[PDB]
């Protein structure tokens, strides 16, 4: 009869989503809603998983429930593991007819902001001529991937650079600015004077662009600016 | 007043966008929504070589249209990078696109032509032949059942396994050859598709 066909309406594939790094035992699909019973006195169907690559999914055939199996590992969307989605088949065999139906399950794995920016170097350096006029770009060392980078995806992986106040060099964040935070190029804002001050310690904080401000992650570096003469 | 950058607000960026593979070329599949607190004029785009082959975006409205047919049998998941710009900043965001299956393939027989010689004294219940057909749609849509059209009083076919059995004593003198038509159908609830094949049974 109809055992092994979907009991639910809708399309053939059972698509769900889940955050990376979800707890072992997370319920991926509460009920597959396949016609027939795999349990009880007189089961009309058999249910098992196919193409369960690396056994991320576990099936309870009687409940028709699918679970994440991550004991001793994490479901990681980021490099180096790069798990963007999991695809399994719920094979259903009709015991009476012999019919076989594969119920495809697709699990979209969502990125978490679980990584912070890292700067390529531990600190950065520029030399500036005392007569350099205001408005001049004096540091472009965050171009390429020589600045901060972040292994998350989309906005969770994009970078903004913001000069921070430095209590050890109070004037440094007045004397230099970053007008375009997405680039992190530093521009001279006030006239220099080699007779008064020869070094600035500029604190630059890189943040990622997570949707919500309070899940943003940040990292700090120092740009040391020496005047020449 | 430093520029405030725009941001996408579509709920799908948090989950995924489902698009049926029978969506026609030129149909609108969604509309990008963005907000800029400056209320700057916004320009919408798609980025990526793969993505821009399949979708186009109206730059002012953000209506996303399909450029060429989706095919669930070839590719059922895409990642698409959309962009929104206030002409001081390009913001990008990715969406996972899931292709919905329809029943769009009939079963295909293999190993044809089908032809088998059997002796007149072949017992009832004897397996004599196995037909095979496959069907790449999902689920019930891709699950093949076999039958004879019409059924034969001399031969049966197992609906699931495609094994042909003798169900009646043969008689060379009565009939020397049968030409049976094997139907292979998928089981799609509302739009089943089937395909026919000839089976010759030659008596000796
Ligand atoms: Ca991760
Ligand atoms: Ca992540
Ligand atoms: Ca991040
Ligand atoms: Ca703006
Ligand atoms: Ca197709
Ligand atoms: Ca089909
Ligand atoms: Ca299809
Ligand atoms: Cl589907």
């Amino acid at each position: 009869d109809d055992d092994c066909k979907l009991a639910r309406g809708g399309p053939p594939a059972t698509i769900v989503a889940i955050d990376e790094e979800s707890r072992n035992g997370t319920i991926l699909v509460d009920n597959m809603l396949i016609k027939g019973t795999a349990g009880g006195p007189d089961p009309t169907i058999e249910l098992s998983l196919k193409d369960n690559v690396d056994y991320w999914v576990l099936l309870d055939p009687v409940k028709q429930m699918l679970f994440l199996n991550s004991t001793g590992r994490v479901l990681d969307r980021d490099p180096p593991m790069n798990i963007h989605s999991i695809v399994v088949q719920v094979q259903c065999v009709n015991k009476k007819v012999g019919t076989v139906i594969y119920h495809e399950v697709r699990i979209v794995v969502r990125d978490r902001n679980d990584n912070s920016p890292t700067f390529k170097h531990e600190s950065y350096y520029a030399t500036v001529n005392e007569l350099t006029p205001v408005g001049t770009t004096i540091f472009t060392g965050f171009s390429g991937d020589n600045g901060a980078t972040d292994i998350d995806d989309g906005p969770n992986g994009q970078i903004e650079y913001v000069i921070q106040y430095n209590p050890e060099d109070p004037t440094s964040n007045d004397t230099f600015e970053i007008p375009l935070m997405l680039t992190g190029n530093v521009v001279l804002r006030k006239r220099l004077n080699y007779e008064d001050k020869t070094r600035y310690y500029v604190i630059i904080q890189a943040n990622d662009r997570a949707q919500n401000l309070n899940e943003r992650r940040t990292t700090t570096t120092t740009l040391t600016v020496d005047l020449e003469h | 007043q430093v520029n405030r950058l725009p941001f996408f607000t579509n709920h799908f960026f948090d989950t995924y966008l489902l698009i049926s593979e029978d969506t026609p070329v030129g149909s609108s599949v969604t509309q990008l929504l963005a907000r800029d607190m400056d209320n700057d004029p916004l320009v919408f785009g798609v980025s990526g070589e793969e993505a821009s082959r399949f979708f186009a975006v109206e730059p002012d409205t953000g209506v996303v249209w399909l450029r060429q047919p989706l095919d669930r049998e070839t590719k059922s998941e895409f990642t698409v990078e959309f962009s929104v710009s206030d002409h001081q900043g390009v913001i990008t965001r990715k969406v996972n696109i899931q292709v919905g299956d329809v029943n769009d393939n009939a079963p295909t027989f293999h190993n044809q032509p089908y032809s088998v010689r059997i002796p007149e004294n072949t017992p009832v219940g004897t397996p004599i032949f196995i037909v095979n057909a496959t069907d790449p749609d999902l689920g019930a849509g891709g699950s093949v059942l076999y039958s004879f059209q019409p059924p034969s009083p001399f031969f049966a076919i197992d609906s699931a396994r495609g094994i042909v059995t003798v169900i009646q004593e043969l008689d060379y003198e009565v009939t020397q050859a049968y030409q049976l038509t094997v139907n292979a159908t998928d089981q799609d609830k509302t739009r089943p598709l089937s395909t026919l094949a000839n089976l010759a049974i030659i008596i000796t």
